[PDB]
């Protein structure tokens, strides 16, 4: 209840700040005021156009690695087990497999950016 | 006078104090005058000590220091970045070029003073004006916007 | 080649052209000596034919396209 | 120059350089702002004889360029030449050849 | 002569001590630490910031500032309407009109300097044969309108009357060089 | 000896004269004039058809090796039929020399671009076209480089006025920066700074 | 009276290049009006293009026509790749500039300029 209360207090504080920031100062807006910024000239094309991504393979690898992190995260409770040999072997296997995948991608130039 | 008039005057003083203690120029310059402007930014004069800090985007800028020769090819861009600044904005022309064309007054490709393009609050003369002179112009602008009476005029409306 | 269809859609676009009187318009009416148009008006007409037919007409045929009949038999022997 | 010895030792250790010998702030070693009056010397042409201007008129010794060949004036086993002798190779510095 | 800024001479071979030194340099960020130390030394130095406007940066008597028109000690204007300053002004910032005065003196009826057009080069003060027009050391004369920087003869004579105590001293300190 | 006169070395003049004879006899098809100034500078005035062969020969010949184009410019002399004199200053680092190659053009005869010889000629010829209107054949992208977009006229021509024909100002009715016919609050005062007495008898032209 | 051609041997292919340039301008006008936020309509832009071509329509020299085509292609490229701004495009219309009347009485009343 207390955490929910303080989250709501933060929400109310930030909403109050942005509300007073939008309703306190004098408004004077026209077309050139609200045109988008392109260092003084008109934009040649819209910014909603496709914008090429040179680290897409690294992003997919980040998805897989983040799930490897999710697998590795119950370790502070796993170290309390009776059969610590099995836990230690399984954790070693998991981290070694993750490292081998990273090494294979590094060898196959997947970490390098395209073009 | 009325008690509310005194409160309005004090609120005007507070607003003017905030706006003159926080003057952020656009990171905008054109020439040798802008070289003297970064010599004002340099450790001797310390515009940051005065509270004056450059911001690259015109949206975060308060004042625009036109420091250099405003050409015909540059004038739409200068007007654009002036118009994209938010409303409490000021203009400090710097040097003879931005004031009245200067050494290139009779040129085919030079706007004869940036006051033909943007409304100039303060003119700083020189070619180049020293960083002392530009700092003097900044302090004079601070005094000018200390003199503003916006809430008092609104109350007297 | 759908000759009637291409000729009446050519006449439709020629009616849609605003500098030509639809009453004075005919299949054999010349652009210059009958309708009194300029070469720029003629090339605008040819561009209208291009953008209504979906295929490009080169400039070497533009000075030969002088009447709607020339347009329709040209696009007939092209299509 | 008003720094304490503790701060001076801290600055010198942190920079690796002896900062106090070469301060970037000028204190007293600079020239005085008021100076004795000068007496500038005169040039070589400040003499009362043998100083005719026609003998030192460098501006009027300029001649029009000499035409080596012309299509109208000339109306036209030797060795091949170069615009100049080839430039001698620069010697490596004996002071500090490498950084 | 010439020198190499990045070319390395021969090789240092491979050694265990050198390999360990390079390994420690890579792992322990040694050059980054000494850059931090340099910035720390600058932090503990004394700043070079003067307290403007209560402290002003140093200048010289040669300094070219706001224009002024001087006088003789009698009070007569030094200017004799000779238009040498107007002729030599590279920006054409000087406009001069003249006529004989009521006593027959050769004096200006119009002396305008467009300070928005002037380039502050001192050619007028070095072309003046009578030291009439000068660039006095005033530089804090920024205005709020464009018009106030269009000086006329009254403004320039008032500047000469205001700054004569300093301009005369600067010319006294400087005139043997020029 | 004389402290006010520039010292003169005759060896540079002899070398430049010999090299001018060399280039003139190598390329008689295009070379129209060869001169060496008293400032020890070699100028070769060629036909406009030989710009590409002359520049290529000067860049790639073993005895020339003028591999660096110092600059490319034009001079407007509007009293000859071909008013634009195109000037190429070239630098030979191998022989530590400089040469000047001149040719001519008018408003309607373009000359060949030398972008295929020197890559700096791209922007240099863009500047020449923008400032004088001299078109260049086979340029990869010829357009204006210094004037405003939509600027009419070539301002470095002699007959173009100093202030131009239009001036810009911000109009608040249209909320734009607009171009107007030029009006000056103070006209540029032209001066007649020419002495009526002849200064240099060595350059006295014969009477007409 | 015999000169070196630029691109066109005579007026016919010069007029062909003119027609090609007019075609390119006519196609590019709607894209310009859509891309730059222009107050004008598509009809006004094509009318302005036709007005410029008819302003230059009196020339009969193939070299001058070729140079006019080259200049028009340069301006066309400056409009295709957005280098001309809204101000640069609207400078063709002179909407802020009042026109000088062409009659003797109005020129007499205005000033001394003929
Ligand atoms: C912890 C260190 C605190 C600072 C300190 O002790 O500095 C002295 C001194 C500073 O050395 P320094 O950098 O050579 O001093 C600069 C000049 O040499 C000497 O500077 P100056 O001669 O230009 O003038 C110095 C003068 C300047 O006097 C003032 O500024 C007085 C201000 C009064 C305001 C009312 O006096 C001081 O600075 C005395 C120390 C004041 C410390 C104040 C700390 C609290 C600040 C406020 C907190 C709230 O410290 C040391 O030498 C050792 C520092 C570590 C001590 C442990
Ligand atoms: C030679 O050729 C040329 C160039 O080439 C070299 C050029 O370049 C060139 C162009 C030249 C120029 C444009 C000149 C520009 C000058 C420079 C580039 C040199 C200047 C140097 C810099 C800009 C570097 C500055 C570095 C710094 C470290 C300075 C720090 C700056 C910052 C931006 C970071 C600090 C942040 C700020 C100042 C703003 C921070 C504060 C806030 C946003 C406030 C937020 C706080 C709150 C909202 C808190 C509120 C809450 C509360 C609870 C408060 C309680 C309130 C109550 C009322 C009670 C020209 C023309 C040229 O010819
Ligand atoms: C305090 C600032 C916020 C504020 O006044 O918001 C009200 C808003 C502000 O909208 P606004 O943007 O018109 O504010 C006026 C301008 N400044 C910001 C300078 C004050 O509305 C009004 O003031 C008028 C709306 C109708 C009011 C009808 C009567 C209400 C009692
Ligand atoms: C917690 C961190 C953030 C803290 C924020 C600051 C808190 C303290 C604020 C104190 C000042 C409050 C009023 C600020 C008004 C700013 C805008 C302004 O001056 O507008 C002038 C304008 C003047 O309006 P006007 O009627 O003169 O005309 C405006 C329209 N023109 C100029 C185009 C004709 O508005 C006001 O005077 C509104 C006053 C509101 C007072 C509220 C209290
Ligand atoms: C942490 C350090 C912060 C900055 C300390 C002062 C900087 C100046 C020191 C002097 C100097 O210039 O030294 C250069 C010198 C480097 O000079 P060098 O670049 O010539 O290298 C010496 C030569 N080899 C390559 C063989 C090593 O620095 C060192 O010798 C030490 C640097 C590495 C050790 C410090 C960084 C790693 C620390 C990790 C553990 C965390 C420590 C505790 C942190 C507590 C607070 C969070
Ligand atoms: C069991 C396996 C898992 C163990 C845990 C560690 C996990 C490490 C994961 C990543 C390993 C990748 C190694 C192969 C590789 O990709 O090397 C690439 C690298 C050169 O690539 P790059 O860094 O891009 O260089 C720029 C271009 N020259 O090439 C190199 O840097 C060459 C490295 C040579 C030395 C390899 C390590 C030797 C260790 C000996 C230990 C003795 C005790
Ligand atoms: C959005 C607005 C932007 C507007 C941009 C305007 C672009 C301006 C481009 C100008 C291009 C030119 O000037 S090329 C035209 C000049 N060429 C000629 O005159 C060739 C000779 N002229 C003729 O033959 C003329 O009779 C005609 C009318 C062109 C053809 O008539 P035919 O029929 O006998
Ligand atoms: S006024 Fe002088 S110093 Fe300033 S931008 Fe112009 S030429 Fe440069
Ligand atoms: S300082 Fe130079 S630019 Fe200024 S008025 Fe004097 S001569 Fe003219
Ligand atoms: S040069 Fe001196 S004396 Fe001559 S007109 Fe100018 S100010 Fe007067």
């Amino acid at each position: 209840m207390n955490l929910y209360t303080v989250i709501f207090i933060n929400i109310l504080l930030s909403l109050t700040l942005i509300l007073v920031a939008f309703w306190l100062p004098q408004m004077n807006l026209y077309s050139e005021k609200a045109n988008p910024y392109e260092c003084g000239f008109d934009p040649t094309s819209s910014a909603r156009l496709p914008f090429s991504m040179k680290f897409f393979l690294v992003a997919i690898t980040f998805l897989l690695f983040d799930l490897e992190i999710a697998l590795l995260l119950p370790l502070p409770w796993a170290i309390q087990t009776i059969k610590t040999s099995t836990m230690m072997i399984m954790a070693f296997i998991l981290v070694t497999i993750l490292s081998l995948g990273l090494a294979y991608e590094w060898t196959q130039k997947g970490l390098e950016w395209t073009e | 006078r009325s008690r509310a008039e005194y409160v309005v005057t004090k609120l005007d003083d507070l607003i003017n104090w905030a706006r003159r203690s926080s003057l952020w120029p656009m990171t905008f310059g054109l020439a040798c005058c802008a070289v003297e402007m970064m010599h004002m930014a340099a450790p001797r004069y310390d515009m940051d000590r005065f509270g004056v800090v450059f911001r690259a985007s015109p949206r975060q800028a308060d004042v625009m220091i036109v420091a250099g020769t405003l050409t015909n090819k540059m004038a739409p861009a200068l007007r654009k970045v002036y118009d994209q600044m938010p409303e409490p904005r000021y203009v400090v022309s710097m040097g003879s070029c931005a004031n009245g064309g200067g050494y290139y007054h009779y040129s085919y490709s030079v706007v004869r003073g940036c006051d033909r393009i943007v409304p100039v609050d303060i003119y700083v003369p020189g070619c180049p004006p020293t960083a002392e002179a530009l700092l003097y112009g900044i302090l004079q602008l601070q005094r000018k916007i200390k003199r503003e009476q916006k809430l008092k005029i609104w109350y007297r409306r | 080649l759908t000759l009637d269809g291409i000729k009446d859609r050519v006449l439709y676009v020629l009616k849609l052209y605003d500098k030509i009187d639809p009453e004075k318009l005919s299949v054999n009416s010349h652009f210059m000596k009958d309708l009194g148009l300029d070469s720029l008006d003629q090339v605008e007409i040819i561009m209208a034919m291009e953008d209504e037919f979906g295929f490009e007409i080169p400039d070497i045929d533009a000075e030969k396209l002088m009447c709607p009949q020339e347009i329709v038999d040209y696009i007939a022997d092209k299509k | 120059a008003s720094a304490t010895r503790v701060i001076q030792k801290l600055r010198n250790w942190a920079s690796g350089q002896d900062l106090q010998a070469k301060l970037q702030l000028r204190y007293q070693e600079i020239a005085k702002r008021t100076q004795p009056p000068p007496k500038l010397p005169v040039g070589p042409s400040h003499k009362l004889s043998n100083n005719y201007y026609c003998t030192r008129d460098g501006r009027r010794e300029v001649v029009p360029p000499s035409i080596i060949m012309s299509s109208q004036k000339a109306l036209v086993e030797k060795k091949a030449v170069t615009p100049a002798p080839p430039m001698k190779r620069w010697e490596l510095s004996k002071d500090q050849p490498y950084l | 002569t010439y020198k190499y800024v990045n070319k390395k001479e021969q090789e240092s071979e491979v050694d265990m001590k050198s390999a360990t030194d390079n390994a420690a340099r890579i792992l322990m960020w040694t050059e980054l630490i000494r850059g931090l130390g340099m910035t720390l030394s600058y932090l503990f130095r004394e700043p070079a910031t003067i307290n403007y406007p209560f402290e002003k940066g140093p200048l010289s008597p040669r300094f070219r500032g706001e224009h002024a028109l001087r006088r003789y000690p009698s009070g007569e204007e030094r200017c004799i309407a000779c238009k040498l300053c107007e002729a030599i002004c590279p920006a054409q910032a000087i406009t001069i009109e003249a006529e004989p005065r009521a006593d027959g003196s050769r004096r200006t009826t119009r002396y305008d300097i467009d300070m928005t057009k002037c380039i502050y080069c001192g050619f007028c003060q070095e072309a003046c044969p009578v030291d009439a027009i000068v660039e006095g050391p005033n530089f804090e004369f920024s205005t709020e309108t464009h018009e106030e920087l269009l000086y006329n003869k009254e403004k320039l004579l008032n500047n000469g009357d205001k700054w004569e105590a300093e301009i005369a001293a600067n010319i006294q300190a400087d005139y043997l060089y020029r | 000896k004389r402290p006010t006169v520039r010292p003169r070395s005759d060896v540079t003049h002899k070398q430049l004269s010999a090299f001018g004879e060399y280039v003139a006899e190598i390329l008689p098809k295009y070379v129209q004039q060869v001169q060496v100034s008293c400032l020890d500078e070699l100028e070769i005035c060629i036909h406009p058809d030989g710009v590409i062969p002359t520049l290529t020969f000067l860049r790639d010949h073993t005895n020339a090796q003028f591999k660096s184009l110092a600059d490319l410019t034009a001079v407007d002399v509007p009293t000859r039929q071909n008013r634009f004199e195109i000037v190429y200053n070239l630098l030979s680092l191998r022989f530590n020399s400089r040469i000047r190659v001149k040719t001519y053009a008018d408003e309607l005869t373009p000359i060949d671009s030398i972008v295929s010889v020197h890559i700096a000629a791209n922007w240099y010829e863009r500047e020449v076209w923008d400032m004088f209107g001299v078109f260049f054949f086979n340029h990869p992208d010829l357009r204006r480089i210094l004037t405003d977009y939509g600027f009419e006229g070539h301002p470095f021509r002699k007959d173009f006025p100093l202030t131009g024909y239009v001036e810009l100002r911000y109009d608040d009715e249209v909320k734009r920066v607009v171009a107007e016919p030029v009006e000056l609050a103070q006209e540029f005062r032209k001066f007649d700074l020419n002495s009526p007495w002849e200064a240099f008898p060595a350059y006295r032209q014969p009477p007409e | 009276t015999s000169v070196k051609p630029i691109f066109s041997r005579d007026l016919n292919e010069a007029k062909r290049r003119v027609r090609e340039l007019y075609r390119a301008w006519y196609r590019e006008v709607p894209n310009t009006v859509h891309l730059m936020q222009l107050d004008i309509t598509v009809k006004q832009g094509r009318d302005k293009v036709r007005e410029m071509f008819m302003k230059n329509a009196h020339v009969t020299d193939p070299r001058v026509v070729d140079l006019l085509v080259i200049k028009g292609k340069m301006e066309l490229q400056e409009t295709i790749k957005v280098w001309k701004q809204r101000t640069h495009v609207m400078r063709f219309f002179h909407e802020t500039e009042t026109p000088r009347p062409k009659d003797f009485l109005s020129k007499f009343y205005m000033g001394h300029d003929p």
